[PDB]
Order: C-alpha cells, then sequence, then structure tokens
C-alpha cells in the first residue's frame, strides 16, 4: 500500500485536470485560471529540466490559485465589496452577476467544495511526496505472477523503444482525425507544418514542442470562443463544448507523457550471426522477420498504402499522383528510384497543400456564395460540383481525401526511413548470396520446412 | 529469370493499368449519369457501372498486395533450390519410363515365378 501511494503521484495532476475540465457551467474567471494552469503545466513539461528545478513550487502555486478562487467565491456573497471593486476597476458588476455572486444550489456548492477540496487533497499528496520521491518514482517495477511481471517489464521496455515511431504515428492520427472532424485555420495548418518537420530529425523535437504550443493556443481560442455573444462565421461556440480540442489536447498530453516516459526509460537504460539465429526458432525468426521486413520492405508497404487509399478515395488529382507512382514503378532499379523519391516527397507535400486548399471553401471575406460557382449557363453543372469540393447551400463533399493524404505523408516518412535504409551501415550490414542458400535442400529446422 | 521477370513485370503493368482504367470509368460514370444512362442502357449490359452517387475494388486490390509480396520473392535469389528442381525436370522421364516399363516387366516377370511355383507343386 505504501509503495502504491508513493507511486500515486500523477493521480493528483489528473484530478486537477478533471476538475478543470467540464466543471459544469463555466465561471469565466475559474475556467480561465484552469486553462492557464494547464498551459503552464505544459510549458513546464517542455521545460521539464526547468520544471524539475521548479516543480514543487508549481504545485504549491496551483494550490494557492485554487485557494484564491475559493476565497473569491466566498467573497462575492457579500455585496458591498463587489460594488467597491466595480467602482475601483471601472467595469460593471453585471458581468459578475451573470457569473453569480450568490451561493447556488446543492450541486453548485458541492462542486465548488469538491474543487477546493480536491485542491486540498492534491496539496496534501504533494506534501506527502517530495520532488525527489517523484524523481525516484520515474523508475518503475505466486511464481507465475513474478514471471508475468518480468515479461511485462520487458514488454514495457520494448514499447518505450518503439515509442518514437508510435508517437509520430499517434500524433499524425490525432491530427488527421481532428482535421477530418473539422478543418479550421491553424488546425490543419499545424498538422501540415508538423508533416513538414517530420523529415528533419533535429527540428522534430522542437517541432513537437511547437505543435504542442499551437494545440494549446487552439484550445485556448476554443475556450474563449466556447460561446457566441455578439451575434452581429469561422467560430464553433458549441454549447456543450465537451471536446473541441479535448482529443487534440489529450493527444498532445499523451505525446508529452511519452517523451517523459522516454526520459525515464533512458535513465533506466543508463542503469544496467543474426541470419543463422533466424534458422533457429520461432521467436528469432519472427522478431527478425518483423523488424527487417518493415525496414527493408517499406517501399512495398508504402505501395500498399498508396494502392489502398487510391482505390478508396477515387478522385482525379489523387489519381494523377498515383500515375506518378506507376511511373515510379516502371523503373526497375532500386538505386535510381531511390534517387528519384526525395523530389517525389516534395511533390507529395505540394499535393498535400494543394488538396487541402481545394477542400477549403467559403473564404471569410465574403459571406454570400461564390462568384465563380453559378446557377447561370456556364458550361459547368451539377456533375462538377459533385466532383468538386466547395461548401455551399448544397454540399461540401467527402473528406476521405484527408485519410488518403495521411497515408501519403506517412509513406513519405517511411521513405525517409528507406533513406536510412541505404545508409545506416550497421543496420544494413545484416541485409555471394547464392552460396549460403543451397545448404537447406530440405533443412530440418522447424522454420525451414515452412519456408 | 531476367526474361520472365521483365515480361511478368509487364503483366503487373497491365494490372495497375487496369487499376487506373477502372478508376477512370468509375469517375466518369459517377459524374454523368443521364447520357450514359440513355445509351449505356445497352452498354450497361456491356458493362455494369458504379453506385448512385465490401464496396470498392477490394478483391483485386488485395490480389495486388499479395502479388507485390510474391514479385519481391521472385526477385530474391532463393530460387536456386527451385532451379535444381526445374533442371531436374529435364531428366526424370527416361528413368521413370524405364522404372515404369521395368515395373511392368517386374510385374510380368513376378507373375511368371508363381507358375513355376505352381510347377513346384508339380515338382
Amino acid at each position: 500500500v505504501t509503495g502504491i501511494y508513493v507511486k500515486y503521484w500523477i493521480y493528483v495532476c489528473a484530478g486537477m485536470f478533471i476538475v478543470v475540465s467540464f466543471a459544469g457551467r463555466l465561471v469565466v474567471y475559474k475556467i480561465v485560471y484552469m486553462f492557464l494552469f494547464l498551459l503552464c503545466l505544459t510549458l513546464f513539461q517542455v521545460y521539464y529540466t526547468l520544471w524539475r528545478k521548479l516543480l514543487r513550487v508549481f504545485w504549491w502555486l496551483v494550490v494557492a490559485y485554487t485557494m484564491l478562487v475559493l476565497i473569491a467565491v466566498y467573497t462575492f456573497q457579500f455585496q458591498d465589496f463587489p460594488t467597491y471593486w466595480r467602482n475601483l476597476t471601472g467595469f460593471t458588476d453585471e458581468q459578475l452577476g451573470d457569473l453569480g455572486l450568490e451561493q447556488f444550489s446543492v450541486s453548485e456548492l458541492f462542486s465548488s467544495i469538491l474543487i477546493p477540496g480536491f485542491f486540498l487533497l492534491a496539496c496534501i499528496l504533494q506534501l506527502h511526496y517530495f520532488h525527489r520521491p517523484f524523481m525516484q518514482l520515474t523508475d518503475l517495477e505466486l511464481d507465475l505472477a513474478a514471471s508475468f511481471s518480468a515479461v511485462l517489464t520487458r514488454i514495457q521496455v520494448f514499447v518505450r523503444r518503439l515509442l518514437e515511431l508510435h508517437v509520430f504515428k499517434l500524433v499524425a492520427l490525432y491530427t488527421v482525425w481532428v482535421a477530418l472532424k473539422e478543418v479550421s485555420v491553424m488546425n490543419l495548418l499545424l498538422v501540415v507544418l508538423w508533416a513538414f518537420a517530420l523529415p528533419y530529425p533535429r527540428f522534430r523535437p522542437m517541432a513537437s514542442c511547437l505543435s504542442t504550443v499551437w494545440t494549446c493556443i487552439i484550445i485556448v481560442c476554443k475556450m474563449l470562443y466556447q460561446l457566441k455573444i455578439v451575434n452581429p462565421f469561422g467560430v464553433r461556440k458549441g454549447y456543450p463544448n465537451l471536446g473541441y480540442i479535448q482529443n487534440h489536447l489529450q493527444i498532445l498530453l499523451l505525446l508529452v507523457f511519452e517523451a517523459v516516459v522516454y526520459r525515464r526509460q533512458e535513465h533506466y537504460r543508463r542503469q544496467h550471426g543474426t541470419r543463422q539465429r533466424l534458422d533457429q526458432d520461432l521467436l528469432s525468426c519472427l522478431k527478425y522477420f518483423i523488424n527487417f521486413f518493415f525496414y527493408k520492405f517499406g517501399l512495398e508497404i508504402c505501395f500498399l498504402m498508396a494502392v489502398n487509399v487510391i482505390g478508396q478515395r477515387m478522385n482525379f488529382m489523387v489519381i494523377l499522383h498515383g500515375c506518378w507512382l506507376v511511373a515510379i514503378l516502371t523503373r526497375r532499379r532500386r538505386e535510381a528510384i531511390a534517387r528519384l523519391w526525395p523530389n517525389y516527397c516534395l511533390f507529395l507535400t505540394l499535393f498535400l497543400l494543394y488538396q487541402y486548399l481545394l477542400c477549403l471553401g467559403m473564404p471569410p471575406a465574403l459571406c454570400i456564395d461564390y462568384p465563380w460557382r453559378w446557377s447561370k449557363a456556364i458550361p459547368m453543372n451539377s456533375a462538377l460540383i459533385k466532383w468538386l469540393y466547395l461548401p455551399d447551400f448544397f454540399r461540401a463533399p467527402n473528406s476521405t481525401n484527408l485519410i488518403s493524404d495521411f497515408l501519403l505523408l506517412l509513406c513519405a516518412s517511411q521513405q525517409w526511413q528507406v533513406f536510412s535504409a541505404e545508409r545506416t551501415e550497421e543496420w544494413q550490414r545484416m541485409a555471394g548470396e547464392p552460396n549460403p542458400i543451397p545448404n537447406f535442400i530440405h533443412c530440418r529446422s522447424y522454420l525451414d520446412m515452412l519456408k | 529469370t531476367r526474361a520472365q521477370l521483365v515480361l511478368w513485370d509487364c503483366l503487373i503493368l497491365y494490372n495497375v493499368t487496369v487499376i487506373i482504367s477502372k478508376n477512370m470509368l468509375s469517375l466518369l460514370s459517377c459524374v454523368f449519369v443521364e447520357q450514359m444512362q440513355s445509351n449505356f442502357c445497352w452498354v450497361i449490359q456491356l458493362f455494369s457501372l458504379v453506385c448512385t452517387v465490401e464496396a470498392g475494388i477490394i478483391w483485386d486490390s488485395i490480389c495486388f498486395f499479395f502479388l507485390l509480396l510474391q514479385r519481391r520473392i521472385f526477385l530474391s535469389h532463393y530460387f536456386l533450390h527451385v532451379s535444381a528442381d526445374l533442371k531436374a525436370t529435364a531428366l526424370q522421364a527416361s528413368r521413370g519410363f524405364a522404372l515404369y516399363n521395368a515395373a511392368n516387366l517386374k510385374s510380368i516377370n513376378f507373375h511368371r515365378q508363381i507358375e513355376e511355383k505352381s510347377l513346384a507343386q508339380l515338382k
């Protein structure tokens, strides 16, 4: 129980986030404070080394802000002092009255107490667990149960190793899903920029930090624009506003968590012929088969990704780049085709931007419909509009193009891995040849019979 | 291998070319239905077309995926064992011929021993 409690550190942060999120009606000031706290937490997480320098202080400050909010809630019950505050500040108390200077119902009182009470519980947990205990906590850890635990630890380690690829894939998946659900300024643009920064390795950590910052900015804008007041257009203002950026914010948080987990794994790592191995047994051949198969056959894999998306999407511009792909296949030389790919990568990126711009419609400058789109005797008709992508009174068509684009970008990244394939002498070393093969005329290896 | 791979590669070229061609027919069919419905009323008998506005080209696409896996296998040099097999074909028949005729001979020759055994009763 003591060990579990010591390891129960992130729970306080999760509870604070939960209190911040979906706290019934939003007490504008309280909601703003919660969002600011979340943003500060993200900034510290990026700062992590700096956050390590000032983490307990951050927790104490969060507790202090919660206490201040609760005290303010008590203060607004009195009426003379809020009037005094209005007089000194010069803004109306009508806004605060909308917020509610009065002690509201059992649900409201219970929620407010729980938020301050949750803050008190979190502060107590913070006092119980020192920053050094958290640093030690980063490391993690009848007979069958112990063996299972050891196997699980080995797995966890493998997951940490694969985390870089998994994280990139997850970030892309979240971006694509968000774009498919909704397309908005900076929303798709951030994903596109991230795709721009995926090829270069060194920018990629900074790019991740900046993508997280952009996601935070988008979430902040959504929170500010959670409702529409003026009613005098590129605005959500969803009444429930359950998850405008919640999926995106969660994805960013998961990525940061993966990064921190990677740091912990690296700290632990500080602590403490393959081909014939293939011939030996199931585990060896399978592990070799999986890693080698993907790193060498990523060209084939991308070919599959391209073919599947091309069939599923079925549009003309998508088909033309597919035609580029078949032109690529015409060449039978791996080296020459490889030389050709980087320019094709640039071409696919241009395709990504072009396709998104085509999806875009109703420019913010003009409220009424398009000039070029016509009910006149212009040669175009309903067939083009069904094929073309422009929101109107009638339709804004299918967004399968984005999922196909996702496949395209990931393939580009995999192509960069292929670039590492001709390079990376140590890894490629595993990958003349006719002389070894004859020996297994009918090799007795269990694997050999199947092969 | 060189000739077979190039010619077969052309076969794959045919496959992907068909991919592009059906995409073309499908897109044109979807965009315009009225003129095509009116004349392609008979052409629809010639060729059935696409939906009103499991689905998609799934069986062919997957055949393509497996086809891709196999061409790569073909490209590899693991065929040397196979190569023995192919050359091997050239010489079996004669031996099997003899084996076959010998078996018939053996059967007929074996047949004769039983009657001398019958003669053995006579003996």
